[PDB]
């Protein structure tokens, strides 16, 4: 029942690798990663690619995880109302033409994050538009997917099976185990 | 009456007093433009800034 | 007496190449150009590099041909007072603060104009000064000397030699052979 410490150093056994190449083939991406907890990936993934100067763009109803990682990371955060898409097309066109606060100098990326199955309402997001307009916008897409990878689709892949989309449109997909396959952690 | 005409140069020299203390503005403004910025933060922009 | 045509498929002869070599040499750069006209020479040659998206800071006494090879250019045209630093110092952070009209992006480059020896007034320029100023803010220098190539300096050099600044200092160094050399034309 015990582990060494660290994967940096010692921890992993072929039991990890093993896991990590099941779960990327079982979502249909390429390569992917194992954590324990799922509040302490979502806390601590932001802060590794993010800075002061990049823009992320979030829901109203986004879970406290999500919220305290983009705090930690430092970057500037806007909200558009549950369900509206008029609304984000016309916030992202303008964040785009004003740019940095007080240097109007570009920002130098922008992250849309969104959430596949909301628990509080149960409904789903509408992700075609999403990925609409991502491409022609030029901008990233982070789907966060905990309630909804195991027990929803016609063979339970996800929300990415029930709308026919290529799983290759998304950048990032993240998820617990906890909900539906009865073990703690998150990849 | 006699001091309508007395008002008429009170209103002319009130008017001209205030034009007299107001302060010098155009619209090809200096740095004061925006300006929300200080003399700390206008440095890292001439720094930042690359041919 | 007869020329052959444009000096790109016929009409270039030794004594061209000799005079390139020779001016080149007596000024003290490394590589030079001779043409026909020096009025032509100053209202063709600034289109070449600049665009709509630079900046041109020059004297308010500045030659005609200058004017109109600016005006051809396009770019945006920024005047300082007469024998003033201290107002060309704030005219250029303030240009770099504020960026392009209407955009507030950054400027592509910018170019500072200036004249050796003055007609109107026979005064120099203070050419340290201006080489101090263009290597603390990074922008380039140029220097229209007709009146004072062939006539002012210990021997004869320019205003690059009664300063004692290096040659290498100016980016593009320009002037006529109608006032001192007794011929018509322009380098």
């Amino acid at each position: 029942i015990q582990s060494g410490g660290p994967r940096a150093q010692i921890g992993t056994t072929d039991l990890h690798i093993k896991a990590e190449k099941l779960v990327a083939r079982f979502i249909g991406k390429e390569d992917a990663l194992v954590f324990s907890m799922g509040y302490g990936t979502n806390a601590n993934l932001f802060n590794a690619f993010l800075d002061k100067k990049c823009l992320v763009i979030s829901d109203e109803l986004n879970h406290t995880s999500i919220r305290t990682g983009v705090r930690l990371s430092g970057a500037a955060v806007r909200t558009f109302k549950h369900g509206d898409m008029v609304g984000l097309e016309k916030l992202i066109r303008e964040q785009i033409v004003l740019g940095q606060p007080k240097t109007n100098r570009p920002w130098k990326k922008i992250l849309i994050c969104a959430e596949g199955l909301f628990s509080m309402e149960g409904t789903l997001c509408n992700l075609p538009k999403l990925v609409e307009l991502k491409k022609k916008y030029k901008c990233y897409l982070f789907i966060d997917e905990a309630h909804s990878i195991g027990a929803m689709g016609p063979t339970g892949r996800g929300v990415c099976e029930i709308f026919g989309v290529d799983p290759k449109d998304v950048d990032i997909l993240m998820g617990t185990f906890t909900k539906s396959f009865g073990a703690a952690g998150g990849y | 009456d006699d001091p309508y005409r007395t008002t008429v140069e009170i209103g002319l020299i009130l008017y001209g007093i205030i034009y007299y203390l107001s302060k010098p503005q155009q619209k090809k403004s200096l740095q004061a433009q925006k300006p929300n910025l200080s003399p700390q933060e206008i440095d890292a922009l001439i720094e930042d800034w690359e041919p």
